[PDB]
């Protein structure tokens, strides 16, 4: 029928501020860089939407990274992401201010959030997009991979507002912070509080005291079923330490007990774009490759010269990772010294 | 307890390959399957049936030939199957698909737990389960790694990029599933009992779902164009010397010369 239909008076492009330890995650800044170009193309403003327990100096950083406007909705209930709290706050602000488009980083939580909002407002949502463009009138052209990346689709939300999408992280470049930019902070008071129906009973940091997470590591040293045993992962830790990188693995590695889920790379785990990905005893299933095929360089170490992973590896060695790794790590260490 | 599993028949997109030489899409071994994340959702429902005695209904919105997926569900021990099939539902985006599914579920009475896959491997949107949950006013947890029931609560393990978490919610609720053990085997007997089952087929008119909320008519989004992306062929330097020390020397001197490894 008519819910979510455009009024014609909608304006501005909004970027959702996903935050951790109070600070925006980097995909926020990625989207502010891209959406700055889109907002300039259609002569509309770029807004950052900050739902938090404590804004700190974050609106200032958002302005320096391209935002003209920063909407802030602050409450203690917003300390941690929750579907019920954030969907409510985000939808009250859409209703109040009437944006043209909304852009959400396709993180685990963004992928939870986006479709809740879209269904609540009754509007269109394009998922985990990789290419974006805009017409002078503000109509956003959403392009995205589908079918495991085998098909690209270009999609429009012509009549419903706001036009929504989630956007793949690590795709778009942020702008360098500009101290000379100016913007406007708008403090939004919640009209209706909600009770969160979803209680968190365990919330544990996956990365330890000062250690490296695969998520942001410049090098990833990853092991599969071909590592043979959990203890042999110490080889990958040694290589990571020599490089200043982090250790990852395949879903098969998780299943065999070699590593815990937070180090899993692939479509059901993390997608990483390190400078080097060392794929050690990993066949290169399509589900794994989904998570690491945009690594700058892939180095494959595998006993099977027909391992699919070789298909996409600029460099590699056919052989036993258990003999090759410690020679490789030593040789790299020697080069890096003195 | 009553459980509904939302299942989707998909082409097996894991079998698709773009040849980097020709930039053409090769479809060798691509058949219609049960969406793998839906096999995880179903196996999770089945595990709860084994443990607690739950009644399990599987529902899909698909063309006639999607019936085979429902049969596969019954063959592994789902109790009931429903096929929502009508050209009026075709052309649906995720809003239109979730509207159809949410209205179907409501018509038969909202169960204690609705399980979805995390995503379907064709569309790859991961939107339908949360949109269903919103349409039905229910709480959600997406991308479950484990699901358990304790009294009147569902206990769900879910991660994000920084945190490993466990959440609880009261029934009725919606969970989308990232992983479970592989769906159990369907025996010959299982498949025969499934073949003999009645699977009702529901039109939009039968369910009194308005035409303007479903299919293309109910879709805010429209795919305007699709194309095979270009894939740049990689011409790897792969060393296969007998002596791993030799292979490693060659590899490292190349990584050095090509500015991959620095001091
Ligand atoms: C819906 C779905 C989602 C999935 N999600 C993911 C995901 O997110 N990430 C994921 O990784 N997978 C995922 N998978 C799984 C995927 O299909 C594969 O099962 C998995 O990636 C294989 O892991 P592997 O390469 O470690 O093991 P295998 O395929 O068993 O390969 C082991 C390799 O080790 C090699 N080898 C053996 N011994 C040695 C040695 N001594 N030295 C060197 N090499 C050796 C072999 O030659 C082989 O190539 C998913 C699958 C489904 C169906
Ligand atoms: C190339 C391409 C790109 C597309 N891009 C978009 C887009 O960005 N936005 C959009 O709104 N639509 C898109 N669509 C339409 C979309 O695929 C359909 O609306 C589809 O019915 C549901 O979305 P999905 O396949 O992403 O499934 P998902 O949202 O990933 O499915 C999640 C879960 O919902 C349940 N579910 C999904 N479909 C059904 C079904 N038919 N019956 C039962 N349960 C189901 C299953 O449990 C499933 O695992 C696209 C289609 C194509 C071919
Ligand atoms: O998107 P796409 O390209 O995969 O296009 P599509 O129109 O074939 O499918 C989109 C959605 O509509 C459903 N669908 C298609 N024909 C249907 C029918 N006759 N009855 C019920 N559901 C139907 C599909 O299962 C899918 O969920
Ligand atoms: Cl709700």
């Amino acid at each position: 029928n008519t819910k979510g239909l455009k009024t014609g008076n909608e304006k501005d492009l909004w970027v959702y501020v996903e935050h951790y330890k109070g600070e925006p995650v980097h995909v926020v800044y990625e989207l502010l860089g891209e959406c700055r170009k889109l907002a300039d193309k259609c002569n509309q403003k770029l807004a950052a939407v900050l739902i938090t327990d404590d804004a700190k100096d974050v609106p200032s950083k958002l302005i320096a990274r391209g935002a003209d406007l920063v909407y802030v909705c602050q409450d203690p209930a917003f300390k941690y992401y929750s579907t019920d709290e954030y969907t409510n706050a985000f939808c009250e602000m859409i209703d109040e201010y009437q944006p043209s488009s909304v852009f959400i980083g396709a993180t685990n939580d963004g992928r939870d959030l986006g479709p809740r909002i879209a269904a609540r407002v009754n509007t269109g949502l394009c998922a985990d997009c990789t290419i974006l463009d805009a017409e002078e009138d503000g109509l956003i052209e959403w392009t995205r991979p589908a079918a495991g990346g085998n098909i690209m689709a270009t999609i429009l939300c012509k009549e419903h507002r706001p036009q929504m999408g989630t956007v793949r992280p690590k795709t778009f470049k942020a702008m360098e912070p500009d101290a000379s930019r100016t913007g406007e902070v708008i403090n939004y008071t919640l009209k209706n509080h909600v009770d969160d129906r979803v209680t968190c009973i365990r919330r544990e940091e996956v990365v330890s005291e000062g250690e490296m997470a695969i998520d942001d590591a410049p090098f990833v040293c990853s092991g599969g079923r071909g590592m043979k045993a959990k203890e042999n992962f110490s080889l990958l830790y040694d290589l990571a330490h020599a490089l200043g990188g982090a250790v990852g693995g395949s879903r098969a590695a998780v299943d065999e007990g070699f590593i815990e889920h937070p180090r899993q790379v692939g479509q059901s785990g993390k997608t990483v774009t390190p400078k080097i990905y060392f794929a050690c005893g990993i066949s290169g299933s399509v589900q794994h490759k989904a998570g690491m095929s945009k690594s700058d360089t892939i180095v494959c170490i595998n006993k099977d010269p027909d391992a699919p992973m070789f298909e996409i590896s600029k460099y590699g060695i056919v052989g036993d990772a258990l003999k090759i790794l410690p020679l490789l790590t030593a040789k790299i260490k020697a080069f890096k010294e003195s | 307890m009553n459980i509904v599993v939302c299942v989707k028949q998909v082409p097996d997109t894991a079998e698709m390959k773009i040849d980097p030489v020709t930039n053409n899409l090769v479809r060798d071994g691509v058949t219609n399957i049960m969406n793998p994340y839906d096999q995880y959702a179903l196996e999770t429902a089945l595990q709860l049936k084994d443990e607690l005695g739950a009644h399990v209904t599987v529902i899909t919105m698909g063309p006639p030939h999607a019936e085979s997926v429902l049969r596969d569900c019954l063959a592994v021990g789902a109790d009931e199957a429903k096929l929502v099939s009508d050209r009026a539902f075709g052309g649906a985006d995720t809003l239109a698909t979730s509207a159809a599914m949410a209205n179907t579920i409501k018509h038969f009475g909202v169960p204690d737990l609705i399980l979805c896959g995390r995503q379907a491997i064709d569309g790859d949107t991961a939107q339908v389960g949360p949109e269903i949950a919103e349409h039905l006013g229910l709480p959600q947890v997406t991308a479950a790694l484990k699901v358990q029931v304790k009294d009147d609560t569902v206990v769900v393990d879910r991660d994000n990029e920084q945190m490993s978490m466990t959440f609880t919610m009261k029934m009725p609720c919606v969970v989308t599933v990232m992983r479970s053990k592989d769906l159990r085997f369907a025996s010959i007997r299982g498949k025969m009992k499934a073949r003999k089952a009645e699977i009702p087929v529901y039109t939009a008119a039968a369910l009194e779902i308005p035409l303007d909320i479903i299919g293309k008519a109910g879709s805010p989004t429209q795919v305007m164009k699709s194309f095979t992306p270009k894939v740049t062929q990689v011409h790897g330097e792969i060393f296969d010397d007998e002596d791993p020390a030799v292979a490693v020397d060659k590899l490292v001197n190349k990584l050095i010369e090509d500015k991959i490894i620095t001091k």
